[PDB]
RNA sequence: UGAACAGCCUCUAGUUGAUAGAAUAAUGUAGAUAAGGGAAGUCGGCAAAAUAGAUCCGUAACUUCGGGAUAAGGAUUGGC
RNA sequence: UCUUAAGGUAGCCAAAUGCCUCGUCAUCUAAUUAGUGACGCGCAUGAAUGGAUUAACGAGAUUCCCACUGUCCCUAUCUAC
RNA sequence: CAGUCAAGCGUUCAUAGCGACAUUGCUUUUUGAUUCUUCGAUGUCGGCUCUUCCUAUCAUACCGAAGCAGAAUUCGGUAAGCGUUGGAUUGUUCACCCACUAAUAGGGAACGUGAGCUGGGUUUAGACCGUCGUGAGACAGGUUAGUUUUACCCUACUGAUGAAUGUUACCGCAAUAGUAAUUGAACUUAGUACGAGAGGAACAGUUCAUUCGGAUAAUUGGUUUUUGCGGCUGUCUGAUCAGGCAUUGCCGCGAAGCUACCAUCCGCUGGAUUAUGGCUGAACGCCUCUAAGUCAGAAUCCAUGCUAGAACGCGGUGAUUUC
């Protein structure tokens, strides 16, 4: 969340730690990304930061197109992988982690999106919102 | 409200049961226990488990109500 | 020298001694401030821990994502037989704090109330307020005379009423009585009440009503003797840490020579008397009535009670209150239920809530059902049946 | 059983010896399992986990040409 | 140009041998006093005081990568004594 | 670390902010000087865990001043209540980077803390190299391997019983001790105030979130000796059924209990003040928040509330024994 954060969002589980690998779901030529830290994040003693879905993250690159790799740059979480309470009442998960490459205003890097997307993330981001195929 | 029907044994769903799983197709599947979500995990078709409801249908089990 | 790295504290400093609490029931320290202008009402009421439940309730906030739509939420029900008025006393102020100067008694006591009095009731002769019950027989000698006492002072009246714990599942058989302040005005009123209703039970609708913001107090759930690690939630030694890792590695430095008040220790856990505040009230149950648990959209005769009796408890055939939230302490535990203490508008504390449906399917497990005959429709018949 | 005086069960033979009873607090010693992440812990992957038999396929750099090599990396295994 | 008996040749190096030093450059990482590859006026490398390599071997020392995992985020539960 | 004077800097202008030449001080988180105590031994670095305290305040609260139009920023006051992080390299203290954050402030407690841990370093004995020494050997030169002992005693702390107060039981009071909540973001205000433009807030309200705390198990997840059900291997009971053994044989599910920001709920409002800004009004016919009097005001203090209930504090009430 941040600069790009319209609106608010419910507190959803915790899942990914940082150090975390995560798939790109994007096409903008990233294979994975590497979680360095979380934005909004609170500080405690040994507490690492955690990223949820919807939430931007400080990433890098470790796999895709040179041109990516060895430099930082922002994310956004689009599947948690572990379950989270929703307030209607159900617990819900995807198979796996992703995210997608954006600048820090939450502009896409990339055009397309693979896979469906959490609500939660896409009705915070519109521009994750425009480019995602299906939304759950 | 309305209630869910499980993917997996067809068993009705509450609001609050459960657990919700989005294959990465983007198919939706919904588990009323942990039990029909662990064995679905394991590959095991409905057919072949003996308490589903789609095992009884198949299998012609309290069928009487279609003449 | 200084700590490395800054941390906050370990618990609650406001919270010591994590002693075990006087006694199984907690005991009310404070009562709503006393309006001399609405009419004479108890400010509390005595109740039964069952168990929780589900619930489902449209939310409704301006505002919030969920506006308008539909959330689940957990919610506790405790049992509430209505209360029997036996005895009010009075209190005078002092320089030295109030002090009680008379206690007036009914004539007629249950049997439940006065097993109070006895350890040992099975072996006794049974004579409670026998010599009190021959004070009365005269029209008001000894009783009208104390009232009348009562009533030239004791500026704060509180009432004696007991629970009727016959009509419990539990089988305890002995009644629990506590102290109810009265709230009203004119205190020659409340005794006045209080006379009136000696020998005479109130149902808890006429104290609380639908989404008031009430307070629960009971002792929590005991746990005996606990490690540090647990009781106060330190941080755990690493792996190879000679002489056990659950543990708390310095416990004070050199100066002062002492351990310090501060430091997490080992000791009991839990059975501690607690007061939890800002509970909303989503229903008050009648046990005169099936269909307890349906709403204005379920429609479906069935009682608050889920398929097979709730957890460690049973059944609810009496009134029950039903609160959002949970509150202190476990099944079968008396617990006292309080007005609040202030006005609090919050916008949250003024919400209107209208329920939905009553998740009623058995905790005994991963409930499947809510009804015997949903049940028997979606099963169909079986062997047993025939 | 199994490649096997491996591990496991049994036959002949020999023991049933090691102070006991009652409960199941903390911390322990020994043994384990843990959702999501996967060394971010730590001086240091310490400890633990992961791999493992056999059959078939496939097997690099380098080399004293002998090795490396079970390299790496895959597939199969029951009962009738 | 002074001087030794001769004045470090072949080789090799911030190496287990370099104070300055966390040397300079490149790579490795988001970030590296670590590692590796180079440079060498090298306090104070160097030739059976053996120099340089070296396949294979190592309960030898160090770095990274894949799999793996309660080492950790952040703790919880179970059994025996 | 902080003052005093004020030649100058600052478009003018000593003091918005700095400030030379001088001079007065404070601290003992540096390093020195000394050797007062300890050599019939007080277990030395560092890291980990944990509590409390100091303020010379980094942020949060409220204000004052500016070379404060706004935004941003700087100086200062009351202020220690609350918080001050995750990592790469190094044994490091220290240092340097990466990144988040409101912020990544400085210190003490025998340079806190080894019968709390670790042993990476230093700092025994083995060994290697370089320089030095003829040699044995030396090196705050480098490298590698190298046993971390005892608490049952007293006190302290945490919990736990308990005689005597005619007996016993029930309901209470409250002296005293402790105390807690914290911070951020988004929308709206508002592209408004302000500004030539560039840019660009705040007050009130709403939805949430960070850190912390107390509970609780309706749901989800974990846990399996329910050895509850089923399956599978080897062996034994002639076969079948059903079973024993393999230190719980192994695997799948698995209720109950316990449990997780891996789950849910909850976390109050009054007064008095600090800094500061004001009123009337002398001293001082004028003037002034001050002298007498007095108004408002901070995350401050005391209260409301919450926790224990003096085991030598107290009250009300029931019953109070017959060879
Ligand atoms: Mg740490
Ligand atoms: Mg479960
Ligand atoms: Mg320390
Ligand atoms: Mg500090
Ligand atoms: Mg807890
Ligand atoms: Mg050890
Ligand atoms: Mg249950
Ligand atoms: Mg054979
Ligand atoms: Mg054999
Ligand atoms: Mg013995
Ligand atoms: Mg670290
Ligand atoms: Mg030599
Ligand atoms: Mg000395
Ligand atoms: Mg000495
Ligand atoms: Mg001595
Ligand atoms: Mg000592
Ligand atoms: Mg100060
Ligand atoms: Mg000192
Ligand atoms: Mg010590
Ligand atoms: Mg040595
Ligand atoms: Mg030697
Ligand atoms: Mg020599
Ligand atoms: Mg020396
Ligand atoms: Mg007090
Ligand atoms: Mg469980
Ligand atoms: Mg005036």
């Amino acid at each position: 969340s941040g600069n790009g954060a319209q609106g608010t969002k419910f507190r959803i589980s915790l899942g990914l730690p940082v150090g975390a690998i995560m798939n790109c779901a994007d096409n903008s030529g990233a294979r994975n990304l590497y979680i360095i830290a979380v934005k909004g994040s609170g500080s405690r003693l040994n507490r690492l930061p955690a990223a949820s879905l919807g939430d931007m993250v400080m990433a890098t690159v470790k796999k895709g197109k040179p041109e990516l790799r060895k430099k930082v740059m922002p994310a956004i979480v689009v599947r948690q992988a572990k379950s989270w309470r929703r307030r209607d009442g159900v617990f819900l998960y995807f198979e796996d982690n992703a995210g997608v490459i954006a600048n820090p205003k939450g502009e896409m890097k990339g055009s397309a999106i693979t896979g469906p997307v959490g609500k939660e993330c896409a009705d915070l981001w519109p521009r994750v919102a425009s480019n995602s195929g299906v939304v759950v | 409200m309305k209630v869910e029907i499980d993917s997996f044994s067809g068993a009705k769903i509450y609001p609050g049961r459960g657990t919700l799983f989005v294959r990465g197709d983007s198919k939706i599947f919904r588990f009323q226990n942990s039990k029909s979500a662990s064995l679905f995990k394991q590959r095991k078709n409905p057919r072949r488990i003996a308490w589903t409801v789609l095992f009884r249908k198949h299998h012609k089990k309290g069928i009487t109500e279609e003449v | 020298s200084h700590r490395k790295y800054e941390a906050p504290r370990h618990g609650h400093l406001g919270f010591l001694p994590r002693k075990r609490a006087a006694s199984i029931r907690a005991r009310v320290k404070a009562f709503p401030k006393d309006d001399r202008s609405k009419p004479v009402a108890l400010t509390s009421f005595l109740g039964y821990k069952a168990g929780m439940t589900t619930i489902v309730r449209d939310l409704d906030r301006p505002g919030s994502k969920f506006h308008k739509r539909e959330v689940v939420e957990a919610v506790t029900v405790v049992d509430t037989p209505p209360v029997v008025v036996v005895g009010v006393v009075g209190y005078v102020e002092t320089p030295r704090g109030l002090r009680s100067l008379t206690t007036v008694w009914a004539e007629h006591l249950s049997d439940e109330v006065k097993r109070r009095f006895y350890k040992n009731w099975y072996k006794s002769k049974k004579k409670a307020f026998t010599k009190y019950s021959a004070k009365y027989a005269q029209d008001g000698a000894g009783i009208e005379r104390e009232l009348a006492r009562i009533k030239k002072y004791a500026s704060v009246v509180r009432v004696l009423v007991h629970t009727q714990i016959r009509k419990t599942p539990l089988a305890q058989k002995k009644a629990h009585l506590a102290e109810i302040q009265l709230n009203g005005g004119s205190i020659s009123e409340k005794v006045d009440w209080a006379r009136e209703h000696f020998e005479k039970t109130v149902a808890v609708d006429s104290v609380f009503e639908q989404n008031e913001m009430i307070d629960a107090i009971a002792v929590t759930k005991g746990h005996g003797f606990e490690g540090v690690t647990h009781r106060w939630g330190t941080k755990k030694l690493p792996r190879k840490t000679h002489r056990g890792l659950r543990k708390v590695a310095c416990i004070g430095a050199w100066h002062p020579a002492h351990v310090m008040w501060s430091v997490a220790r080992a000791g009991q856990r839990g059975y501690h008397s607690r007061t939890s505040i800002n509970h909303k009230i989503y229903r008050v149950g009648k046990g005169d009535d099936e269909a307890n648990g349906a709403t204005s959209f379920d429609r479906t005769k069935k009682t608050i009670t889920p398929m097979g009796g709730f957890v460690h408890y049973g059944e609810i055939k009496n009134d029950f209150i039903m609160v959002k939230g949970c509150i202190p302490g476990n099944r079968k535990r008396i617990v006292t239920l309080r007005k609040s203490l202030y006005t609090n508008t919050s916008r949250k504390a003024l919400e209107e809530v209208s329920l939905k449906w009553i998740d009623t399917a058995s905790k005994f497990g991963k409930g499947r059902f809510q009804t015997p005959a949903e049940k028997h429709a979606f099963m169909g018949t079986l062997k047993k049946d025939l």
